This record gives C-alpha cells, sequence and structure tokens, in this order.
C-alpha cells in the first residue's frame, strides 16, 4: 500500500496566470532505473480522467506545454503557466511501482473570473405534470461568479421554506462561471390554492435580490 | 485512436451479482494488461482487478476490498475485458471504468446496488410564462443516471444540466438552454431524455404556454 496525498482543493486563479498543485507518496516513487512513476490525470467536469503526465515529467501525446512537472521521489508539482478556462477539473496523483494502484484524492482547479450577477428564469409547471396531479416551480439562477448565492421563494408575498431542493453545477469549462437550480415541488392541490409564485435570488453583485414572478 | 468502450451496468440487489465488459479497439488487445477502477464521491478513484497477459497464465490481482467477491477475465479474440461481481453491497456503488495501465481510459459504466426499484423518469417542458431560457424537468426516477440532451445532441452551446438530487429513494434533475429569441419558438427545441435502466427515451418538445 502506498498512500498519494493532496489538497482536495487550490487558491482561485485567475486566467493567464500560474497554477501549482501538489501531491505527496508515503514511500519513494524513484526506482532503481531511474525513473519516478509518478502520474498525473486530469478528469474535467463530467468526462473519464485522461493522463496529462506519466514518469513524473513527460507529457502526454496532445498535451499542451503549459503543463509541466517536477518532484522528488516523495514530494511532486504539477504547473499550469498560463491557466485557461478548459483547464478546470480534478487533478490526480497516481502511482506506478506496486499493486495496489493508489490514486491521490483530487485537487480542484477554480477559476478566478469578474464577478457576474445571475440570469434568472421562473418556470410555471406544464400542464402535462399537472394532469399527473404534480406541480413543481423551477427557478435557474444561470452564469454566476463567485459560486455563493442565495434563493428565496415567496407565495402570495409570504416566504416558503419547505418543498424547496436546491442544486449546483459545477464551474463551466467555457465561461468559468456557476449555475443553480431551485425547484418548489407542491401537489396540484397546493398549487392551485395560490397566485402568485416568486423566486428572489441573493448575490454579491448587488444589494438588491433579482426577483421573478408569475400569476397561476 | 484508442476506444474503450464500457457495458452491462445497471441496478442490483444487495447480495446479487452483475457482470460488466468492455471492448477495445485501436490497439492490439491481448498485449497489454486490463483493469478495473471505480470511482464513487465518497471513496474517490480505486483499483479494484487486474488481468495480465497470456503469456503470463493471465495472472490476475485484486483490491483487499473485493477479493473473493470480483473475478476479472479477458477476451483476447473478442478484444473484451470482463469483471464478474458477486454479493455486491450497496458500498460496491459507482463508476466502474475500464484502465489499461497506465494510458487509457474507458467513458465508465454506472453500477447501482440497492434494495429501491427501478423507475422511469416523467420529463416535463420548462418554457416561459434578445435571448430565452428553456429547460427540461426529469422527475422520480431512479437509478441514475439519465442523459439529457437537446435536438438529438446538435443543440450544445448554452446548455448546462444540473445534478440530480435524491429525494425519497428518487432523484431529479432539470437541464438549461439559452438560444436567441430568434431561434425559438420559430423553430423547434426539444429535449431528449434517456433512462437506460428503465429503458427508456423521451423527447419533449418545448412549446410556447
Amino acid at each position: 500500500d502506498i498512500v498519494m496525498t493532496q489538497a482536495a482543493f487550490s487558491n482561485p486563479v485567475t486566467l493567464g496566470t500560474s497554477a501549482s498543485i501538489s501531491c505527496r507518496s508515503s514511500k519513494s516513487l524513484l526506482h532503481s532505473d531511474g525513473i519516478t512513476y509518478l502520474y498525473w490525470y486530469l478528469q474535467k467536469p463530467g468526462q473519464s480522467p485522461h493522463l496529462l503526465i506519466y514518469h513524473l515529467s513527460n507529457l502526454a501525446s496532445g498535451v499542451p506545454d503549459r503543463f509541466s512537472s517536477s518532484g522528488s521521489g516523495t514530494d511532486f508539482t504539477l504547473r499550469i503557466s498560463r491557466v485557461e478556462a478548459e483547464d478546470v477539473g480534478i487533478y490526480y496523483c497516481a502511482h506506478n511501482v506496486e499493486l495496489p494502484r493508489t490514486f491521490g484524492g483530487g485537487t480542484k482547479l477554480e477559476i478566478k473570473r469578474a464577478d457576474a450577477a445571475p440570469t434568472v428564469s421562473i418556470f410555471p409547471p406544464s400542464s402535462e405534470q399537472l394532469t399527473s396531479g404534480g406541480a413543481s416551480v423551477v427557478c435557474f439562477l444561470n452564469n454566476f461568479y463567485p459560486k455563493d448565492i442565495n434563493v428565496k421563494w415567496k407565495i402570495d408575498g409570504s416566504e416558503r421554506q419547505n418543498g424547496v431542493l436546491n442544486s449546483w453545477t459545477d464551474q463551466d469549462s467555457k465561461d468559468s462561471t456557476y449555475s443553480m437550480s431551485s425547484t418548489l415541488t407542491l401537489t396540484k392541490d397546493e398549487y392551485e390554492r395560490h397566485n402568485s409564485y416568486t423566486c428572489e435570488a441573493t448575490h454579491k453583485t448587488s444589494t438588491s435580490p433579482i426577483v421573478k414572478s408569475f400569476n397561476r | 485512436e484508442v476506444k474503450v468502450e464500457e457495458s452491462g451496468g445497471g441496478l442490483v440487489q444487495p447480495g446479487g451479482s452483475m457482470k460488466i465488459s468492455c471492448v477495445v479497439s485501436g490497439l492490439t488487445f491481448s498485449n497489454y494488461w486490463m483493469s478495473w477502477v471505480r470511482q464513487s464521491p465518497e471513496k474517490g478513484l480505486e483499483w479494484v482487478a487486474e488481468i495480465r497477459l497470456k503469456s503470463d497464465n493471465y495472472a490476475t490481482y485484486y483490491a483487499e476490498s473485493v477479493k473473493g467477491k470480483f473475478t476479472i477475465s479477458r477476451d483476447d479474440s473478442k478484444s473484451r475485458l470482463y469483471l464478474q461481481m458477486n454479493n455486491l453491497r450497496t458500498e460496491d456503488t459507482g463508476i466502474y471504468y475500464c484502465f489499461l495501465p497506465m494510458d487509457y481510459w474507458g467513458q465508465g459504466t454506472s453500477v447501482t446496488v440497492s434494495s429501491a426499484k427501478t423507475t422511469p423518469p416523467s420529463v416535463y417542458p420548462l418554457a416561459p410564462g434578445s435571448m430565452v431560457t428553456l429547460g427540461c424537468l426529469v422527475k422520480g426516477y431512479f437509478p441514475e443516471p439519465v442523459t439529457v440532451t437537446w435536438n438529438s445532441g446538435s443543440l450544445s452551446s448554452g446548455v448546462h444540466t444540473f445534478p440530480a438530487v435524491l429525494q425519497s429513494d428518487l432523484y431529479t434533475l432539470s437541464s438549461s438552454v439559452t438560444v436567441p429569441s430568434s431561434t425559438w419558438p420559430s423553430e423547434t427545441v426539444t429535449c431528449n431524455v434517456a433512462h437506460p435502466a428503465s429503458s427508456t427515451k423521451v423527447d419533449k418538445k418545448i412549446v410556447p404556454r
């Protein structure tokens, strides 16, 4: 057994500047043949892992020379010299000196970009869902930065808390933004006892929330 | 070039068995070591089994976490790798990848070990009450995953799909698409949802309200 240790996160990195990801091993990966058997893999959001670096410092075919790696038998550093939006993902270290083959826990690269307000869209229940006896009200809070955000629901003006489920995307590979969906799920019966439905998005880009509403 | 493609995943009950496989093209399969690596949120990437070559008498190796329960095998004539999995537990849930050490990974096949029953999704259009944002709500399914595309995968820019959230043994997710208002509703926007576990394929056209 070898334990590969890396930090779950790194400091957000501005586009066009350098990132540095560290790893260490519980045992030397420097072989008697002179090779340090340390590998780096990248897993971009929604994708499989792909080989970036092998034998400590050698770039895999197609990998840009913005990527470089160095290290001893036990301490290693991946450098990305001029980070692009496409580089976000989880970077894993691994050894090739024994079985079991073991991996680090992965370090997520985050891109720091300019603050962006969300674009908010509210959606009434579909007639299909209503036919089935259900009523989900959906609010998208799209393409904002930074990741922190809050959503509040109101029904006929009063704050509603329960029945709400939230989900957040990973950082986007093209525009370095985040998005969130908030879904308020009611029975048809309860939905049709109220007329006005509102979602309010609060983000650091304004001291006022962005408010979207419809009337049933 | 090299293509690694897994199949056979699905749902099975605790204590049950499943056999998954993958076929490799773009190299001479019989000359490569083959392994299975699984991924879950709580445990990360975990190598579980490996098989060597004919010349090594197809020597096999297993993680301690699964030895006794998994059997790895290969058919060099079909370029196909297998993993037979017995007495599966819920902790064995995850995405199983073929990994040809050290250079190649497959696409993954999802294996869910659970006493909950497979349930197909209900797909609902999200249409509004320069640009317009539409969506699809995919509700009430089990197990993961689903795939959501727009206009059969053609409409790819301005799309994101939110991670599924589990409540009460069922998953819900939604997908967002943003297009110029000159393009919808003058031309069609359709979300395509596939839940292989229930063998369901649904197209839902987004029509203005």
